[PDB]
């Protein structure tokens, strides 16, 4: 049972993030007036299905020695490329989704102020950045990702630090703020900045429409921050734990791949995010249909 | 006394004009084209996306040479598009961007719009500096523009929302001729293929039919339950075709002086936003409320196809003079081309 | 396989996208507003404190472009050019409140007051401005205070049975006419008390559209 | 006296649309179907031409 | 009115530099395309740059290519065409000419006055270099062409230019047949393929002159030998 039920969790995962997110793709592309044109939401929320379908493609690159019989058959040119391929989706990904919360930020706490450098040239050209601020961000991988001897005739992709006994803790811990404490930290604290001044001190807040409308967005915000949360937190408390420990057991095992499927499941919700608490969003998608 | 005598004749003439229509309505137009067989399923694809419209597309006007055609757009541009090459030939901007009406010029130096400023203003083409400039603009409706057709380079006529039609000398930017009687707003016109008559829709549920040299209303056209928005020509000119807000498209006949036809189905609750007919009036196609253009059979009153390519209401089609193909523009700020293949 | 006369109308072409594109983008930014309103309302004043056909007035109130749009001139039919300002970010709707004891000059049995509330659920329940902010103005606030005192407010409601008094009989107007939504769900109405000379009708109506604009913002970015 | 100058332009107007010939239905419908048969060989949208005619291909 | 000033030429030593201008007024400078076309003395037309409208493409002649930089100002409504390491073969009045490209439209119509400099591959053929004339007689005018300049949109892109002494060239026939505007309806063009007539009934004393026939089917653009009239 623990042969099978852990390749369909992987690949359950994998097809259902796909289709979530070449959705948002085809539609963003099917709902265009002028490219470039009055569509800063639409440039992000496309960009992001695009690191998501990489994340996911992948994936099954990634979690063959994981699987089968823990064996890397690709050699040492491959295992370099894909060990960075797949590093590079999960920052560029979490980057996307912190800029895509703080550009709702700027929509809504500064909505006159911020039309002047709300621009889809200026939404392109961020999103540009950051796919180079992610290729920095993933250079210590690429330069450590080498073939590692286990007991036996089997060889396996990871990673080679040249001092293993002290790079450790830097490669563990850079990785916690850059990807997940940080981003972290900017996505909750704009989201609840935004439920704070959502709405005007001449809006009549006895209303229906103004208290209905917090509502909404409300469980918006918690859904975004809580999803990233739960999907990446696992990840990186495992991550910190193997520092303490010398020889894992095998129930931290099943636990550490666990916490990777979660890691890829995150690129999986993402998209269903803007697919359900979009209510203009889900309409159009039916009216395609 | 008087004004009670006078009304009352007034029925009398009614019932006249009713009888007579009764009386030479010998048989129908259904049982006549009974026989022949239905033109089948009409399949249309969309060969051409014309983009660069950011707001409703109100209308569209194809030029005589079958290749170029203007739309107007309430993003306060005037497009000119080469719908071979889906290029932009020319971009005109429009003083009032609450445009609703735009016609190419027969000659294609010429362009025209207008709508709710009351105001049909004149764009050159043909200049020396190559860049299009207003010409003229024709004040004297009171009423906003709903729709206006060159007859050529110095003439053109504008129906309004003031209850009138105007008949326009370009060069002097004096309304020559004022057709008066409709009781609402005219909401459409359409010239006749050699420019001596026109037909005008209005609010008021009728039609009149009208001699631009003259200047009188020759026929009135009755028979719909809601107000008029679209009007076209039949190809050979004694015959026209209209699209109310009753989900309903009616062709008149100018001869017979009545209703020929209703093309109307229970699916469809939706208003009619325009109409137009192919080169041999086979088909009639009309743009829907319901964010579809429905192809008629103009003489079998049948649904031939369905134009679904857009978003939001169908507020403008128009089928080129060789027939060869057929725009169609929305309010979801798209315009398609369509043709079928072998 | 174009011609090199082709390539260069293909590039002439993208050049005016560069163009819709500059214009679009400048058109996407500012305010369109709506200005309705019936006879001796109010409606002409708003406009002298904000300085053919349609008359377009624009208007610059901190960093922001306001297009605000009358058509008292359009004699037609309503019905049939409202769908041209479906987009529009609000609606500015002036009602008189000293008008509640009168009677319209041509029906002369049909209050004024009761005209505006038919004409207010005409335009607020409108198909067009399913979405749509209202703006609703209560003009002519100070001469109404001085007509509770002589005429009662029985005359235009026969349901009121409250005070004879400014603070009372106003709010019950003012919820009357924001109980006329019949969606308030995808809408709101904003209620403001205008004057002769009141310098707060402009902030208002920022305010109001400050919070429409917020609104369309969250909708584009899925938040809603 | 708007009201009665009004009420004579429109007994006026009835006379002379009262006063035109009108030819029966079956004339005016054989008119109309006569001139789509003519026609309908030169109607793309009718019947499509080959694509090596079509200048949308 | 359109006008077209060309300014900066003169005697320059071999192997120096100059730097032509091209004014604009009474047009539309930022929506043409612009050419610089020059013709050496006792010699036909020949092409030197193109500038596309917008600055985005940008042609050179191979035998100026590397040497010549063309460029415009928008704002200016001015083109420049800067010349350096000028040779004895650069001896030649160079002609500023306005093209505008869209469906329909005429491109080559105007043509400037031009400006004289001094110093100290499709092919054209107009084999007939003179022939006499006599006014109010039909003459026809023959051009060919190395290349078919039927493309596969159907037009013919031929031109044909009339060059009256002292006077710069004017447009007559643009694409093979139509009549350029402000031309006399007298002059029509009728082609096939690689040849090529231009027949002008009831010649005038206005139309003796050199004719050129040039192509536009793909650059470089290349000028026929010409073919003078004389009475």
């Amino acid at each position: 049972y623990i042969n099978i039920i852990m390749p369909s969790v992987f690949g359950t995962i994998c097809l259902l993030g796909i289709i979530g997110n070449s959705t948002v793709i085809f539609a963003v592309v099917k709902k265009s007036k002028l490219h470039w044109c009055n569509n800063v939401p639409d440039i992000f929320i496309i960009n992001l299905s695009v690191v998501d379908l990489l994340f996911l493609l992948g994936m099954p690159f990634m979690i063959h020695q994981l699987m089968g019989n823990g064996v890397w058959h690709f050699g040492e040119t491959m295992c370099t490329l894909i060990t960075a391929m797949d590093a590079n989706s999960q920052f560029t990904s979490t980057y996307i989704l912190t800029a895509m919360a703080i550009d709702r930020y700027l929509a809504t706490v500064h909505p006159i102020s911020s039309t002047k450098f709300r621009k889809p040239s200026v939404a392109t050209l961020v999103i540009c950045l950051l796919w180079a601020l992610s290729f920095i961000s993933i250079t210590p991988v690429w330069l450590y990702a080498r073939l590692i001897p286990f007991p036996g005739g089997a060889v396996g992709c990871g990673i080679r630090l040249p001092n293993p006994d002290t790079d450790l803790y830097w490669f563990t811990l850079y990785q916690f703020f850059l990807a997940f404490a940080l981003p972290f930290v900017v996505i909750t604290a704009a989201y609840v900045r935004i439920l704070q001044r959502m709405t005007s001190s001449v809006a009549p807040a006895s209303q229906r429409s103004i208290r209905l409308r917090t509502k909404r967005v409300t469980r918006t915000a918690i859904a975004i921050c809580l999803v990233f949360f739960v999907c990446w937190a696992p990840y990186y408390v495992l991550q910190l734990t193997q520092l303490s420990i010398s020889r894992p057991t095998l129930t931290f095992v099943y636990l550490y791949n666990a916490a990777i499927s979660l890691g890829y499941a995150n690129s999986c919700l993402n998209p269903f995010v803007y697919i359900v608490l979009c209510e203009t969003f889900r309409k159009r998608l039916v009216l395609s249909v | 006394s008087e004004l009670d005598q006078l009304r009352q004749e007034a029925e009398q003439l009614k019932n006249q004009i009713r009888d007579a229509r009764k009386a030479c309505a010998d048989a129908t137009l259904s049982q006549i084209t009974n026989n022949i067989d239905p033109v089948g399923r009409i399949q249309m694809r969309t060969r051409r996306t014309l983009r660069g419209h950011l707001a409703k597309i109100y209308a569209m006007h194809w030029g005589t040479d079958s290749r170029l055609l203007v739309s107007a757009s309430q993003d306060g541009k005037l497009i000119i598009w080469d719908s071979y090459t889906t290029n932009k030939v020319h971009a005109i901007p429009l003083r009032s961007s609450w445009v609703m009406t735009c016609a190419y010029a027969p000659s294609g130096n010429y362009v025209a719009c207008g709508g709710l400023d009351n105001i049909c203003s004149i764009y050159n083409l043909k200049t020396r500096e190559g860049n299009v400039r207003v010409s003229r603009e024709l004040a004297g409706h009171t009423g906003y523009l709903s729709c206006c057709r060159f007859l050529d380079d110095n003439q053109i006529v504008t129906s309004s929302g003031d209850t009138t039609c105007a008949l326009w000398d370009i060069e002097t930017g004096q309304q020559t001729t004022t057709f008066t009687g409709h009781t609402g707003d005219v909401m459409s016109l359409s010239l006749a293929p050699d420019t001596r008559l026109f037909v005008s829709g209005a609010c008021d549920a009728s039609a009149k039919l009208w001699d631009v040299r003259e200047g009188m209303c020759r026929q009135t056209f009755t028979g719909h339950e809601s107000d008029i928005n679209a009007i076209c020509f039949f190809p050979n000119g004694n015959a026209f075709a209209t699209g109310s807000d009753d989900a309903t498209c009616r062709l008149f006949d100018l001869r017979a002086d009545q209703e020929l036809m209703t093309y109307s189905h229970d699916n469809i609750i939706c208003g009619i936003t325009s109409v137009s007919f192919s080169k041999s009036g086979r088909l009639l196609l009309a743009g829907y409320d319901d964010f579809n253009c429905n192809v008629w059979d103009a003489l079998k009153a049948d649904r031939a196809g369905v134009l679904a390519g857009h978003d939001n209401r169908v507020s403008c089609l128009g089928v080129t003079d060789d027939g060869m193909a057929v725009a169609t523009g929305s309010w979801d700020s798209f315009l398609k081309i369509w043709n079928g293949s072998s | 396989t174009l011609s090199a006369e082709d390539k260069a109308a293909v590039e002439r072409s993208k050049m005016i996208d560069r163009n819709l594109r500059e214009d679009g983008e400048k058109a996407a930014r500012e305010v369109k507003l709506l200005l309705l309103g019936a006879g001796e309302s109010g409606k002409n004043t708003i406009v002298k404190q904000m300085k053919t056909g349609i008359v377009e007035t624009h208007f610059t109130f901190k960093d922001l472009h306001f297009k605000m749009f009358d058509v008292g001139a359009q004699r037609s039919e309503r019905k049939k050019w409202i769908h041209c300002f479906e987009g529009v970010t609000a609606i500015i709707f002036c009602v008189a409140l000293s008008d509640y004891d009168l009677v319209l000059a041509e029906d002369e049995e049909m209050n004024r007051m009761h005209a505006s509330m038919k004409l207010f659920d005409s335009i607020c329940n409108n198909k067009w401005f399913t979405d749509t902010s209202i703006i609703l103005f209560l003009n002519k606030k100070d001469l109404f205070e001085e007509k509770i005192k002589k005429s009662p407010l029985t005359i235009c409601y026969p349901e009121y049975a409250g005070s004879n008094t400014y603070e009372e009989a106003a709010a019950y107007i003012q919820c009357q006419f924001e109980d006329l939504n019949k969606r308030k769900d995808t809408k709101e109405i904003y209620t403001h008390f205008t004057c002769s000379t009141d310098t707060k009708n402009v902030q208002f109506v920022f305010d109001a559209v400050t919070d429409v604009i917020i609104k369309n913002n969250l909708k584009d970015c899925g938040l809603f | 006296t708007a009201s009665i100058a009004q009420a004579r332009k429109l007994v006026e107007q009835l006379k002379m649309e009262a006063n035109i010939d009108r030819i029966k239905v079956s004339k005016a419908a054989a008119d109309l179907m006569a001139y789509c048969e003519a026609h309908a060989k030169e109607d793309p949208l009718l019947t499509p031409v080959p694509a090596s005619e079509n200048p949308f291909r | 009115d359109v006008q077209l000033v060309e300014s900066g030429g003169g005697l320059v030593q071999p192997g120096g530099s100059r730097k032509l201008s091209c004014s604009a007024s009474g047009f539309a400078f930022s929506s043409f395309g612009m050419h610089w076309v020059r013709q050496a003395p006792e010699k036909g037309l020949e092409w030197v740059a193109y500038i596309s409208s917008g600055s985005g493409t940008i042609y050179y002649a191979d035998t100026v290519k590397g040497r010549f930089t063309i460029s415009r100002d928008d704002p200016k409504n001015t083109l420049f065409l800067q010349m350096t390491s000028l040779r004895s073969e650069d001896t030649a009045m160079y002609y500023c000419v306005r093209s505008i490209y869209y469906y329909g439209s005429s491109p080559f119509d105007f043509w400037g006055q031009g400006t004289t400099l001094t110093v100290s591959d499709i092919v054209m053929t107009q084999a007939t270099s003179s022939v006499p004339v006599t006014p109010g007689e039909s003459v026809s005018i023959s051009c060919r062409s190395s290349k078919s300049l039927l493309h596969s949109n159907g037009n013919t892109y031929l031109y044909w230019f009339l060059q009256r002494p002292g006077q710069s060239p004017q447009l007559l026939i643009y694409r093979m047949s139509n009549l350029a505007s402000g031309v006399p309806d007298r002059f029509s063009g009728s082609g096939s393929g690689t040849a090529f007539t231009l027949t002008i009934s009831r010649l005038e004393a206005e139309d003796v002159g050199v004719y050129y026939c040039m192509q536009h089917l793909e650059y470089p653009l290349t000028f026929g030998a010409g073919t003078k009239l004389e009475l």
